[PDB]
RNA sequence: GAUGGUAGGAUAGUGGCCUACCAUGGUUUCAACGGGUAACGGGGAAUAAGGGUUCGAUUCCGGAGAGGGAGCCUGAGAAACGG
RNA sequence: AUACAGUGAAACUGCGAAGGCUCAUUAAAUCAGUUAUCGUUUAUUUGAUAGUUCCAUGGUAUAACUGUGGUAA
């Protein structure tokens, strides 16, 4: 199998062909969610955990979070039937993603050791932190809309008012 | 006059007019009957036109069936073959028709799935 | 393809020009392209009358109304900037639009038949016309058919013209589209046929609808100017 | 539903060979929501432009109307007991309009002992009612189109007039 | 009583399942015997 | 691991409930099981797959393959249903609340007939093939599935009946009406054998019995009430009963039995609100399946230990019992999770 | 549902358009209802031509269909040539 | 022109395609005009048309993008 792993924090990651299934087997009949150790599946890497985060299989067929069944099933997506491998994880995943969430007792020169920056600064400015004269403007039409349309009503209903006094 | 359940009563003892040349009896204008769809008081305007006949049948209630014998002018044999038409019209609280009674009826608001026409007039 | 009223002549094209929407119906008005284009020929193709739609030349009804196909309809007055073109077009005698030429103290007015008076929301006297211009308050009596004068600066109505026996009135409909004369008769039937008859020259009679008739002055003096021959 | 057209149908002549179309959209009949008592659910379904319908069918929130003052107020429903547009309906206790459907009175006797004080010029048969608590009113709106419940109390010649029926 | 109870044959249904024959698994006379009272 | 609600000594579960870190540990059995706002009436086919919902506006019919997880359809039928058998697999036959009758195939809609008054109730009959129907009044009517033909109407009592069904082993036809009795009438003879009246204690006011049931040993029958209290019933001195009262007491809708899976001598009763399950021959709850919502009826799986609800809510409810028995073999990871 | 009445459902609304209840109606010798084609032809459906007298300009034959019936969705407008 | 500044592959966007073949034979029910809809829907065209305020600016969550990959696709 292959084992995507990713250090979020630290923004790394990277795959690991790991053959000798019986290494491979701690992850068997475990479905997305629930963590797992270090300690069945190597020896180098102990005091490690890895909360899964899905995977294709061969034929390459992604898995959703939580479902059943860890055959192929054919579900409705973003509607219409696609095909969709069973959120358990068994013996034909091609890549199984992987988060580690604690380093344990070896330093790895791909994961721990080696890291990547963010992209770039916030651009709002609250986002940066955690237009006057527009209110000057907006106020000054509403207030002349208002004492032009409210004053011209009433300006042709008094006309209103000398047709029915001369009717 | 109450033989139906779902309160038997206008729909907001309530009267008005259509106006343009027919009258409101004074029953239809202040009686104890209810008006449904005769348009005196009622619940339909008046439109459209206004034709006039004898009748044929008067058997069930709320139909009246006029027959209309109209002039044509034809050109194809050169003599007139008499008219006859039929239409269903809904009662008014003013005359019992019976047979004869050449009277007139307007178009509104279709009541049933054929008739336009209701009972304004009778002489 | 065509109409009759818009005297098209048949060695033109093969698609005619649907007007657009606007305030007349399509089967009472004639679009600009067939004003401008081919009746008194201010342009001689559809691109060039584009062209001078927008550098905005036209002035129906006081306002600009850049555009190819607006219908206008009965007597609004076509206004061009140059050469101070006032154009009132009212219908012939035989059906087709008569264009005539007026001046500026008759084209800064047009009139209109009411169609109805409404009570619409919130104490309102209402009045609509055959462009639809819903003006603000009349006098309680304007009935059916009479004539507002509407003012083509602000939109109020001016002066108004009353519908009664005695009144000269323009045909607009029927089999007697576009005659003038209004007096033989007056008969008012009961929903068809009901009308003011019109003479001729020898004074002869006619029968058509209330809706297609409307009132534009009275006997001898009507404030519109009308062509003659 | 089905249809809105004559040509499925013979007419006052008595014809035949219809065999005529494919129905269009505009003979649009939806299926008849029979509203009840649940918890208050409307289907906001779309028709002619943004015209927006609100087809009702577990409303309990019914606006009933104080006939003699015209105070519409705020109650619950109980079942309908006489309705023959269906008499299977009245079976099924649903709720359409013009049912005469039973309420819980509470919030008129708050309003009656709020503006008049005492408790208890009323008639006696919706006396009874105001003691005990159970009073009868009839629909007025429209649940499967406006999607409410309001309605108007049994006020004497009305009551009368539906208690010899049923 | 129009489209009341019209006692006619209709099409589709006419070989919508088939029967079975033996079909109960007790027998009559376990039917006799079985609620003779 | 799915939370567990108190009970008598005992653990039910359910998935797809009111509210059912969450959002990424999502439990989600059956994809797009929510209908629009109610939910009509649920059963779940004779083979190991292929449940039925029908539907509540725009009521459609819902079919979903157990060994899919999700979906097949949904054919929106012309009108709202209250009743349906399923007759093996693709064909079912369905009654709305009006007084007609849709056959839906596997092309759908076979053909729509009618009965002369309202019903509301249907059942099939395996020997000879004629689903019998109750409606209003002295009419339970046929519909053979041989020759298409109608058959004799049999002569009820005066208001009707709200429930039908034949027993399996060796047909004996119940009809549960409004005036306690409940006219066994005989599918091999077309005549009533009796007219057993059902008693209480506390006779509050004219119950009407709206449940019945049988099983596949055809001495029992179990009786329901329109007042929330299960009866049992057999030859052996056929006048009197074991009752059961039950704490809330509306209307019982749904008693069925468990007599194809282990732990046997259970029942479980279903009334509007609540549906509880208890032993035979003492009348003691064995557990109970309390919901957020009303209750518009129930069903249960064969062979294993799960229940299937059709409520007044968005979703149905899924109720599992790692007591009465184990997660069927498509849903063979529910005893992984919980 | 034939003909109408009362109420509800659905409607963009009128409407037996659909359902409960009720009445036994309605069209017709003053042509009901039914019979077919030079109904690949006809009805102005329209232009007419300065001599062709039923050739001689056009809209429409009827409704459907996007492999086959079924169900659903979108939109000012659809039971979509494009789901 | 050290927070933007022109060319611009590929992505969001506004719109485009805005009306095309074959098959079974309907007698004013297919069609044409006309009456009406205070019996009704309506984008666009046009004319009109808004008065409730107790002790200097509001929140994370997704792209495009990077990076690790699966699959014959």
């Amino acid at each position: 199998m292959k084992l995507n792993i990713s250090y979020p924090v630290n923004g790394s990651q990277k795959t690991f062909e790991i053959d000798d299934e019986h290494r491979i087997r701690v992850f068997f009949d475990k479905r997305i969610g629930q963590e797992v150790d270090g300690e069945a599946v190597g020896d180098e890497f102990k005091g490690y955990v890895f909360k899964i985060s899905g995977g294709n299989d061969k034929q390459g067929f992604p898995m959703k979070q939580g479902v059943l069944l860890p055959t192929r099933i054919k579900l409705l997506l973003t509607r219409k039937r696609k095909s969709v491998r069973g959120a358990i994880v068994g013996p034909d995943l091609a890549v199984l993603a992987l988060v580690i969430v604690k380093k344990g007792e070896q330093e790895l020169e791909g994961l721990t050791d080696t890291t990547v920056p963010k992209r770039l600064g916030p651009k709002r400015a609250n986002n940066i932190r955690k237009r006057l004269q527009r209110k000057r403007h907006q106020r000054a039409l509403k207030v002349r809309n208002a004492q032009a349309q409210r004053e011209a009503a009433a300006e042709y209903a008094q006309l209103l008012a000398k047709r029915l006094s001369e009717r | 006059q109450s033989e139906r359940a779902f309160q038997k009563q206008p729909h907001i003892r309530w009267y008005k007019n259509a106006g343009l040349g027919f009258k409101t009896p004074k029953t239809a204008i202040e009686g104890s009957y209810i008006d449904k769809k005769c348009p005196f008081t009622g619940l339909v305007s008046i439109r459209g036109k206004i034709l006039t006949g004898t009748v044929v049948s008067t058997k069930m209630h709320r139909t009246i069936v006029i027959r209309r014998a109209y002039l044509h002018y034809i050109p194809k044999y050169n003599r007139y073959e008499k008219r006859h038409k039929n239409v269903p019209v809904h009662v008014s609280p003013a005359f019992r028709v019976q047979v004869g009674d050449i009277v007139t009826v307007g178009q509104c608001r279709p009541i049933s799935k054929t008739v336009r026409f209701n009972v304004v007039k009778v002489s | 393809a065509a109409p009759h009223h818009w005297l098209l002549d048949k060695l033109s094209g093969c698609y005619a020009p649907r007007p657009s929407a606007g305030p007349h119906k399509l089967r009472e008005s004639l679009p600009l392209i067939v004003f401008l284009r081919n009746r008194l020929k201010y342009a001689l193709n559809g691109r060039e009358v584009k062209a001078i739609l927008m550098q905005r030349h036209v002035k129906v009804d006081g306002k600009v109304r850049t555009d190819t196909t607006y219908p206008a309809g009965f007597m609004d007055v076509i206004t061009l900037d140059a050469t101070n073109e006032n154009f009132r077009l009212v219908y012939d005698v035989k059906g087709r639009f008569a264009v005539h030429r007026i001046t500026d103290e008759e084209a800064s007015y047009k009139l209109g038949k009411v169609k109805k008076v409404q009570l619409g929301k919130k104490g309102v006297p209402y009045v609509v016309t055959h462009d639809g211009r819903t003006i603000r308050y009349p006098d309680p009596n304007i009935k059916v058919n009479d004539t507002v004068k509407i003012d083509l600066a602000s939109g109020k109505i001016t002066d108004f013209i009353k519908f009664d026996a005695g009144k000269l009135v323009y045909v607009t409909g029927g089999r007697n589209l576009g005659r003038i004369g209004t007096i033989v008769h007056k008969e008012r039937h009961d929903g068809g046929f009901d009308l003011v008859h019109i003479k001729d020259s020898l004074d002869n009679t006619f029968v058509t609808r209330l809706n297609n008739v409307f009132v534009i002055g009275e006997q001898g003096k009507p404030y519109i100017s009308l062509p003659k021959g | 539903g089905i249809s809105r057209d004559s040509r499925h149908k013979r007419s006052a002549t008595g014809a035949k060979r219809a065999q005529f179309r494919k129905k269009r959209k505009f003979e649009l009949g939806r299926q008849p929501a029979n509203t009840k008592i649940g918890a208050k659910r409307i289907h906001s379904v779309r028709t002619r432009g943004g015209n927006k319908k609100y087809r009702a069918l577990r409303i309990e929130t019914g606006n009933f109307s104080w006939a003699s003052e015209g105070i519409s107020k705020k109650t619950r429903i109980a079942g309908v007991v006489y309705h023959p547009s269906n008499n299977e309906l009245v079976r099924t206790n649903t709720l359409t309009k013009a049912a005469i459907v039973q309420i819980d009175a509470t919030p008129f006797r708050q309003w009656f002992e709020a503006h008049y004080g005492q408790t208890l010029k009323i008639e006696s048969s919706v006396e009874s009612q105001f003691s005990a608590g159970r009073l009868y009113a009839c629909i007025s709106s429209r649940p499967g189109q406006s999607g409410r419940c309001d309605g108007y109390i049994l006020e004497g010649e009305e009551l009368a007039f539906y208690l010899r029926r049923l | 009583k129009g489209r009341k109870l019209n006692y006619s044959v209709q099409d589709p249904i006419a070989n919508y399942e088939a029967p079975i024959t033996s079909g109960y698994k007790w027998s009559d006379d376990q039917i006799d015997e079985f609620f003779a009272g | 691991v799915l939370k567990s609600t108190s009970a008598n000594d005992v653990s039910v579960y359910q998935v797809s409930g009111t509210n059912v870190l969450e959002y990424q540990n999502r439990v989600e059995l059956i994809q797009d099981f929510e209908f629009s706002e109610a939910s009509n009436k649920i059963k779940v086919s004779r083979d190991g797959q292929y449940c039925m919902a029908t539907g509540t506006y725009k009521p459609q019919i819902h079919v979903y393959d157990f060994a899919n997880l999700s979906l097949k359809f949904d054919r929106h039928t012309d009108a709202e249903n209250v009743d349906f058998t399923i007759l093996s697999w693709t064909k079912s036959v369905h009654l709305q609340n009006d007084r007609s009758i849709q056959f839906q195939n596997k092309g759908g809609l076979h053909y729509t007939t009618r009965i002369p008054k309202f019903g509301r109730s249907l059942v099939y009959n395996k020997v000879n093939c004629d689903l019998y129907v109750g409606a209003s009044g002295n009419e339970l009517y046929r519909l053979n599935l041989e020759k298409g033909r109608f058959l004799n109407p049999f002569k009820l009592d005066t208001e009707g009946v709200n429930h039908v069904s034949i027993n399996e082993v060796n047909g004996l036809l119940a009809a549960g009406t409004e005036t306690n009795v409940v006219e066994f009438w005989d599918p091999r003879s077309r005549s009533r054998v009796s007219k057993l009246y059902l008693e209480n204690n506390i006779d509050n006011r004219p119950f009407q019995v709206t449940t019945t049931s049988f099983r596949n040993d055809g001495l029992t029958f179990a009786c329901g009430t329109s007042n929330g209290y299960s009866y049992i019933y057999d030859l052996r001195t056929s006048e009197p009963s074991i009752i059961k009262d039950q704490g809330y007491g509306f209307d019982i809708k749904k008693i069925i039995w468990l007599d194809n899976v282990g732990t046997e001598n259970k029942i479980v009763t279903c009334d509007k609100r609540i549906a509880k399950i208890w032993d035979r021959l003492d009348g003691k709850a064995y557990a109970s399946m309390e919901p957020s919502v009303d209750i518009n009826d129930i069903e249960h799986v064969p062979g294993t230990g799960m229940f299937f609800t059709a409520n007044e809510s968005i979703p149905m409810h899924t109720y599992y019992i790692p007591s009465l028995g184990p997660s069927p073999r498509w849903c063979s990871f529910l005893d992984s999770i919980t």
